[PDB]
DNA sequence: CAAGCATAAAAGATCTAAACATAAAATCTGT
DNA sequence: ACAGATTTTATGTTTAGATCTTTTATGCTTG
């Protein structure tokens, strides 16, 4: 049937947010923030008044989405009065930011109706001369993503220029800095802080479960005539969101208490609404929410217990022996030889208790040890996993770690999982559960 | 051809000459009248600023609406007779005038806290002195503003000066030697005085310690007719950077700027609103357009006590003029937002402000959000913070191993097995509600909540590969976390 | 480290191939991928590790695993020569078990020395 | 939407989700996606099966293992995207951009924008999947690189006809959690059970094992002219099951290592096949029992060329490392008790050169003098150090002469022990106190 | 003897200066 | 005197060498 296919496509498009503007679903808890951002951007573009603002909030807190929605709404009517220049604090470095600003200036100027040519200092002086300096002036709306990287510890050359530019220049200027840190104002130096408009609007948060369930209803209730099923499906969802005991409401409560992030629930719903092949399957799956449980099991199926249940017998024996040695040691450190000695003592004790277990040799337990440290069950003595940035990673790459040169037997490790948790996980019926405690 | 060991194809070199000014003329006696040459000084090349000006101009407009508070917001910005800096104005103006009518080179080093009028007052001094020179009272001069922090590299500021006094384009080394030879060997007969405003000297010095020495030494030469007005934040920048001997052998007038008092800031704000305070405006209810002297006459005034309290609050902490201007503008914006909230005027009988609006703006500026950010976090976030606080109280090391956090969370959630929330939160917190999911060693949202806290700048985790023993500290003060947990309804019960 | 091993190896490969054969290509393993297209010939790279005892075996093992990725092309053949000085016991001890398994498919213990055989 | 889900062996849910996310419509396809799972979990296999079961949607395959740093990664991204776009639509007139012109992520943004604008004559919205297969396997990895690729899609034009969607592939599940708050949709790939891995090995290897030339040669040599393909499939499956049941506890669930063991052990197993053996499954197990008990994955088919003086120097160095100095005089009086903690399991201690020389003189047998330390002793010691056998306690730029450098033996117990029996000098005699 | 107490030195984070490297604009050299 | 040869300013890319800081392997020391 084509009707269910069209309904599925429309519903999943609604879920992903790619629905055309002027009908995009907006939640009821960020409507105030949307009105505030709309107020700022309209007061700046319509009235050609320049000002700055920094958005703050966690990841996926609807700030890039909200700004993009505002720009799309305001672009369908007033397109010749503003040019959008967006920088991202991650990919745009300090030197490349000037090049990016110049390139986007020239591109938007060409689109509405050179700068980027020359050295970087020539580029900077050119953009400064252009922009810092009846008809109106095309306002340049800047959008900084992750402004905390440009905030920096020392230099702050770009932020000072842009805030003095919005404070003193003639052409109207916006700058929206979408950063994450709550103490963003502590990042900016004294001069940049003085230049900054001292206006920060904090992203709204889900304060009540009713807010999340209303947002889910707004997100998943198609409100247009596309397929013959739209009249049916909607009321079904209403029922599923009317009874508190209903499974979907229970999962919403779970997400609210654990994650409290609507994008996680949306990423869970999308495969649920894409797997169904007919309307009956979709209705029974939204009533049962079995696929939500399958998705939750799969997400957790590889972290530390989904890993732990994939261990073979010898691998589990070596893991338990290493945990024993780590717990017996004062600092928790151990090495290959101590773990193997404890393992062989354990196997000898089990065999003397006695069918027969093959005590694997050293050269056959070496492979199990390598597999076990490869699955990130062990770590090196004092090893930092990933460096903060590229410079530190390069410095580490040039250096030669001492643990590399030490022979394989004597490398001192440390344990991800303590022995008590190992006892907590391993089933009672297993044949190594006797040695899981001292 | 050769095989390149590495390629850089994005290199872009400007067209800048290399030969300094020393070798340009081949003879000191052959130096012409540098005052009257086609390219030297401000005698050509004004077309570039006119080229980019028309780039951003549009040809479309549609009945803009200027509300009653738009005038206040436009007149209260930092873009625009300074009464509160008259003493320093007079001092620096006297120094510059004495140095300019006597054909002598001097240096004025002025320093102070950000946003106290230093750049504004020096620019006003230069404008007034240029106006006096227009009356043919002192030899003519050119003003070259060299902002340190508006430059890609610190050594750029040399060539700019040359490019602004010689019309040529030279690299930084050639510019150094050219400026030195122009300030040392060119006779005073064939030179025009130069005033240089080394704005933000703090960024120029850095590791180099070269810009500041060159600029404070070029004023020592008798041939050079240069009045260097350096401005900075730290008062002790010269004596520290150059050394006592050099800062003594160079005699430069030092000026220090003090942050405005509450009376001075109130005077600044009142002077900036002399033309709008207690004014009559004609406003039409159809659109809301306000015209200064269905049409209604509305009186606009800004409450004196609101300005007084705003100035008192902003001066007691920093005294910066810009912060006072911005907070007053924000209060006016709040009043205007309320105005269109009540009316609904959109875009395309006495209206005033109140101390409540100014207080709201000041509270928004001052009060933090961490105490409010915690209280709206998920249950697992508050549980993590509670376990961190408990372990910090027990150990006292104000940092905890992460696996120890996990153990404390497990113990805390298993001891309170009778608390009315716990028996139904444990299932959804360790198995995520459904069965077929084995007992999870960590919480369901452990990684999510940990990254949510680390990203929010509210918790610092050192980098280590072992997630069991990596330590986490609370960047926020411990009192905030305790208050936030006390604000919760179920955490305080257990 | 591994990245410099690869960059030096690819530079030597490019230089030798261009000298034999008489634009530029970035120094990465894809130069092996594009070799048949670039020069219209098959390739045989022979790696001579001069002092395999001195190199820290972590980076050598990582480089061998990286070279393992160059077998999806069906036009490139690789040959490794390990100038071991002590014995294969240290090689077995230091190298990962998976790397030893990969090497074992074709190895030839050759005893070359001035003191052997008298 | 209207995409076909391929039939994979044991990845039903994984392929269901993969078809749920990947689609030819860019409006309903996530801008990022992560197939997370460890080695041998079958993610490139199922991804390739999916992209071969839906040829209507276009993909570009990348291997970041071959592209060690981030700059080669960006250059390869640009080059492969340009080449794929040229191959897909040869009729579009397009100028080329040098892939080596990109050196920062901003340059990649600009080059992708310039390539995508010149393809604006496409009739319908097109999504191009760029599979960074092995992103976590980068050798120049750092925490602040993945999020560049995460936020890359924001910097590209919204209304462009060609949209690039990323499909990453990582294998650590601790690198992924670092970005767990990005809420990017991901498909976690669990490991394989013993029965699952046995079935996968059977399915992927019975054809190759049956079509072995060695088995055909053995059959034609041994003259068994009554066989069917079913018999060969049964014997291959029996061998696979036997090797799995014999070495699963040793190899875990890694398919690669089991494949290596099968390849290693098949020639001997087929060489031990005769007339009446093949028609009896237990005959091969009872006759080729040697193969299935002891694993063989080492270069030694189933010591040091040092001098005598170098061997004795190594033995003396190990004795110095693993003996308490305050017991040296009492033990070596050649002209409360010992600890039983077996210090041979711990890291070797740091001693001094003088103690090493003294104990070397003590343990060296009398020839023909006590072998007074000469040029040869010191040269042998330096040669031992440059072989990384006696490691010092300072970083590079080593000066052996400063009275602040200390030496420690750098061989385990096995090598030093078998060196001791190589020269027939007792080593479990001075350690008889510590057994 | 061990604990306590102290100083000391290994392991590595973090960084800089030097050797090695390429490249575009302007200068200096011969017909 | 016009194109080639050399230089000058301006980076990028690896190797060799430095000090700070944290942790922990050494001694000092009663019975
Ligand atoms: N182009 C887009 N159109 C519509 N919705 C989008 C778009 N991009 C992302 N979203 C949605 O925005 C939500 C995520 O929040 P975003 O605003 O995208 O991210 P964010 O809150 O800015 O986080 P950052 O970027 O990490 S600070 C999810 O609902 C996404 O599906
Ligand atoms: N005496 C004054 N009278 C009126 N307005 C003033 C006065 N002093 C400062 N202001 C206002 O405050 C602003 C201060 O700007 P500047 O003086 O350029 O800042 P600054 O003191 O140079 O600080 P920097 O640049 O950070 S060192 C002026 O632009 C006016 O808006
Ligand atoms: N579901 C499956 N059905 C059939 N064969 C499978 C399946 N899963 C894995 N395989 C086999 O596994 C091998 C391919 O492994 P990959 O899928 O490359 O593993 P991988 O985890 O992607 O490897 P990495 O992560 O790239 S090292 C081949 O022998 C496949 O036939
Ligand atoms: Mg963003
Ligand atoms: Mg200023
Ligand atoms: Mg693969």
């Amino acid at each position: 049937d084509p009707g269910f296919g069209s309904l599925q496509r429309r519903l999943l498009q609604q879920l992903y947010g790619t629905l055309p503007t002027d009908e995009k679903i907006i939640f009821t808890y960020l409507q105030d923030c949307q009105q505030e951002i709309d107020r700022i951007i309209k007061q700046s573009i319509i009235q050609k008044e320049s000002h700055s603002v920094i958005l703050v909030g966690p990841r996926q807190s609807y700030k890039t989405y909200l700004l993009d929605y505002e720009l799309s709404l305001l672009q369908q009517s007033y397109k010749e009065q503003f040019i959008t220049i967006r920088l991202n604090g991650f990919i745009h470095s300090e030197q490349t930011a000037i090049n990016g600003i110049a390139t986007q200036l020239e591109q938007q100027l060409q689109k509405i109706h050179t700068i980027s040519s020359g050295s970087l200092t020539e580029v900077f002086e050119k953009i400064l001369l252009l922009l810092d300096s009846s008809i109106t002036k095309i306002t340049v709306v800047f959008i900084f993503d992750e402004i905390d990287t440009f905030a920096g510890p020392v230099r702050q050359t770009l932020l000072y220029n842009l805030f003095d530019m919005v404070e003193h220049s003639r052409v109207p200027v916006c700058i929206f800095g979408c950063t994450t840190k709550l103490n963003i104002l502590e990042y900016l130096e004294k001069r940049v802080k003085s230049r900054f408009s001292q206006r920060v609007i904090y992203m709204p948060q889900i304060q009540n479960l009713d807010d999340m369930v209303d947002a889910v209803r707004n997100l998943l209730t198609v409100r247009s005539e596309i397929s013959p099923w739209v009249s049916q499906w909607n009321e079904t969802l209403e029922k599923e969101l009317s009874d508190p005991r209903s499974n979907l409401n229970r999962h919403i409560r779970m997400n609210f208490e654990t994650f409290r992030s609507l994008p996680t629930l949306k990423n869970s719903i999308i495969p649920l609404v894409a797997t169904s092949k007919n309307f009956g399957s979709l209705c029974t799956a939204i009533k049962s929410c079995s696929f939500l449980d399958i998705y939750n099991k799969n997400q957790l199926s590889n972290n530390l217990t989904g890993r732990l249940q994939s261990l073979s017998d010898l691998e589990l024996a070596i893991l338990i022996s290493a945990a024993r040695v780590a717990l017996r040691a004062k600092d928790g450190s151990f090495n290959f030889n101590l773990a193997y000695a404890e393992y062989e003592k354990m196997i000898k004790a089990i065999n003397s208790r006695i069918n027969t277990i093959k005590l694997w040799l050293k050269k056959d337990v070496k492979n199990v040890w390598e597999n076990l440290v490869q699955l990130d069950f062990f770590t090196e003595k004092s090893a930092v996993g990933l460096r903060d940035n590229a410079t530190a990673a390069f410095y580490a790459s040039n250096y030669q770690f001492q643990g590399t040169m030490i022979p394989f037997d004597l490398r001192s490790y440390q344990m991800q999982i303590i022995l008590q948790e190992l006892r907590r996980i391993i089933p009672k019926s297993n044949m190594y559960y006797s040695w899981t405690q001292l | 051809p050769v095989i390149r060991k590495f390629t850089k194809k994005n290199v872009a070199r400007a067209k800048k000459k290399y030969t300094p000014f020393s070798k340009r003329f081949k003879s000191i006696a052959a130096i012409p009248d540098l005052t009257s040459l086609p390219e030297f000084y401000g005698n050509s090349s004004e077309l570039m600023a006119s080229r980019f000006e028309n780039k951003l101009k549009t040809t479309q407009k549609h009945q803009i609406v200027e509300t009653i508070f738009s005038k206040v917001k436009k007149q209260l910005n930092s873009s625009y007779y300074l009464p509160a800096r008259e003493n320093e104005f007079a001092s620096i103006y006297l120094s510059a005038y004495s140095a300019i009518e006597s054909d002598s080179a001097t240096t004025i080093y002025v320093a102070g806290t950000p946003g106290v009028g230093k750049t504004l007052t020096v620019r006003e001094v230069v404008k007034e002195l240029l106006s006096s020179s227009a009356q043919r009272e002192i030899p003519d001069f050119l003003y070259v503003e060299i902002n340190g922090l508006k430059m890609v590299k610190p050594t750029d500021c040399y060539e700019t000066l040359w490019n602004k006094v010689s019309g040529e384009r030279l690299t930084w080394a050639a510019s150094m030697e050219s400026l030195e030879f122009y300030f040392k060997r060119v006779p005073k007969n064939k030179k025009k005085t130069i005033v240089v405003l080394l704005d933000e000297l703090d960024a120029m010095v850095t590791k180099s310690q070269d810009i500041m020495y060159n600029f404070f030494n070029w004023t020592t030469y008798e041939n050079a007719k240069l009045i260097v007005i350096a401005v900075a934040n730290t008062m002790d920048l010269p004596e520290r950077q150059l050394g006592n001997k050099i800062t003594s052998r160079i005699g430069f007038t030092r000026i220090m700027f003090t942050g405005y008092t509450h009376e001075e800031l109130k005077n600044i704000i009142d002077l900036r609103l002399k033309g709008l305070n207690d004014s009559f405006f004609y406003v039409d209810t159809k659109t809301g357009n306000a015209i200064l002297i269905d049409v209604r006459k509305v009186r606009l005034r800004m409450s004196a006590d609101a300005i007084e309290i705003a100035s008192r609050k902003v001066a007691s902490v920093s005294g910066d003029a810009r912060r006072a201007l911005k907070v007053c503008k924000r209060a006016a914006e709040i009043a205007e937002k309320h105005y269109m909230a009540k009316h609904g005027y959109g875009y395309d009988g006495v209206q005033t402000v109140h101390i409540t609006h100014v207080m709201k703006a000041l509270n928004e500026t001052l009060n933090s959000h961490v105490i409010t950010f915690m209280t709206r976090l998920s249950f697992t976030a508050k549980l993590f913070i509670y376990a961190l606080l408990n372990l910090m109280k027990k150990n006292g090391s104000q940092e905890q191993e992460l696996g120890d956090i996990v153990d404390e969370i497990k113990l805390l959630i298993e001891v309170n097995g009778s608390n009315k929330f716990v028996m139904e939160i444990a299932k959804t917190l360790f198995q995520q509600g459904s069965d077929n999911i084995s007992e999870q060693l960590r919480i369901i949202s452990w990684d999510f909540v940990l990254n949510q806290l680390l990203d929010a700048g509210i918790l610092f985790k050192q980098t280590m590969k072992n997630d069991r023993i990596c330590c986490v500290k609370l960047n926020i003060s411990v009192e905030e976390a305790k208050r936030a947990m006390n604000e919760d309804e179920t955490l305080r019960n257990l | 480290n591994v990245r410099m091993m690869l960059r030096r190896s690819m530079y030597k490969l490019y230089s030798a191939a261009d000298a034999e054969e008489h634009n530029d290509v970035s120094y990465d393993l894809s130069l092996v991928e594009n070799f048949k297209r670039l020069f219209g010939k098959d390739l045989a790279m022979v790696f001579n590790f001069k002092d395999v005892d001195s190199i820290n075996f972590n980076t050598l093992d990582n480089f061998i695993i990286l070279l393992k990725s160059a077998f999806k092309y069906d036009h490139v053949k690789i040959s490794l020569i390990f100038n071991i000085n002590t014995n294969l016991s240290n090689i077995e001890k230091n190298l990962r078990q998976s790397t030893i398994r990969l090497l074992k498919r074709n190895y030839h213990k050759l005893d070359v020395s001035s003191n052997k055989g008298f | 939407m209207n995409v076909t889900t391929p039939e994979v062996a044991f990845r039903e849910y994984q392929t269901n989700c993969l078809a749920s996310y990947i689609s030819a419509d860019p409006d309903i396809t996530p801008s990022n996606l992560i197939l997370q799972g460890y080695s041998g979990t079958g993610k490139t296999y199922t991804l390739k099966k999916y992209f071969n079961a839906n040829p209507n949607l276009h993909a570009v395959w990348l291997e970041p293992v071959e592209l060690v740093s981030w700059k080669p990664l960006l250059q390869a991204i640009a080059r492969t995207v340009q080449y794929k776009l040229k191959t897909l639509y040869p009729n579009i007139p397009t100028t080329d951009y040098d892939p080596l012109q990109v050196e920062e992520p901003f340059l990649l943004v600009k080059t992708l924008h310039n390539i995508f604008v010149q393809y604006e004559s496409l009739q319908e919205k097109t999504c191009l999947f760029l599979i960074l297969d092995g992103f976590d396997s980068l050798q120049d990895l750092d925490a602040a690189l993945f999020n560049k690729y995460i936020k890359l899609n924001e910097l590209l034009p919204k209304d462009s006809k060609i949209n690039i969607k990323f499909i990453y592939t990582m294998l650590e599940t601790s690198f992924l959690q670092r970005y767990s708050t990005h809420c990017i949709p991901t498909v976690m790939f669990p490991r394989y059970n013993v029965d699952e891995v046995s079935t996968i090995l059977v399915m992927s290897r019975c054809g190759e094992l049956m079509e072995d030339s060695c088995l055909r040669k053995r059959i034609i040599e041994e003259q068994i002219t009554d066989c069917t393909d079913d018999q060969f499939q049964n014997v291959a499956a029996n061998f696979i099951h036997l090797i799995v049941q014999a070495f699963h506890s040793y190899t875990g669930n890694d398919i690669f290592a089991l494949n290596d063991l099968i390849d290693f052990k098949w020639p001997k197993y087929v060489s031990r096949i005769t007339k009446e053996n093949i028609f009896e499954p237990l005959a091969l197990y009872k006759s080729a029992i040697k193969l299935f008990l002891s694993t063989d994955d080492n270069l030694s088919e189933n010591t040091y060329d040092l001098s005598i003086i170098s061997k004795y120097l190594l033995i003396a160095s190990y004795i110095c490392s693993y003996l308490e100095p305050r017991y040296d005089a009492s033990i070596f009086s050649r002209k409360r008790k010992k600890k039983e903690v077996n210090p041979r399991y711990l890291q070797p201690s740091l001693f001094a050169i003088e103690r090493l020389l003294a104990i070397f003189q003590a343990i060296f047998p009398i020839q023909g003098s006590l072998m007074k330390a000469n040029i040869e002793v010191f040269q042998n010691l330096s040669e031992l150090h440059t072989l990384k056998l006696i490691a010092t306690t300072m970083n590079k730029n080593i000066d052996y002469l400063s009275p602040k450098v200390r030496w420690k033996v750098n061989v385990p117990w096995e090598i030093i022990k078998e060196i001791s029996e190589s020269v027939h000098f007792n080593i479990s005699d001075y350690f008889s106190d510590i057994h």
